């Protein structure tokens, strides 16, 4: 545990996504409740948040 | 002129240059 910030990466168990309810969302980092609609805003290549 | 500078590629882990007329900041 120590030199570089190491990373092991970690486990891939991804689930079917989810049309319209609420429902716990773990976005690779974020966490909370709400629903996830399609979307008309149109991001960059570099942006993910 | 005003242009945003996106990034490249982050890279986890005295300056020369060869091949001119180039800027060092």
């Amino acid at each position: 545990l120590l030199h570089a910030p190491a990373t092991v990466c970690g486990p891939k168990k991804s689930t079917n996504l989810v049309k319209n309810k609420c429902v716990n969302f773990n976005f690779n980092g974020l966490t909370g409740t709400g629903v996830l609609t399609e979307s008309n805003k149109k991001f960059l290549p570099f942006q993910q948040f | 002129g005003f242009s945003a500078l996106e990034p490249l590629v982050d890279l986890p882990i005295r300056f020369q240059t060869l091949l001119a007329a180039y800027y060092v900041g």
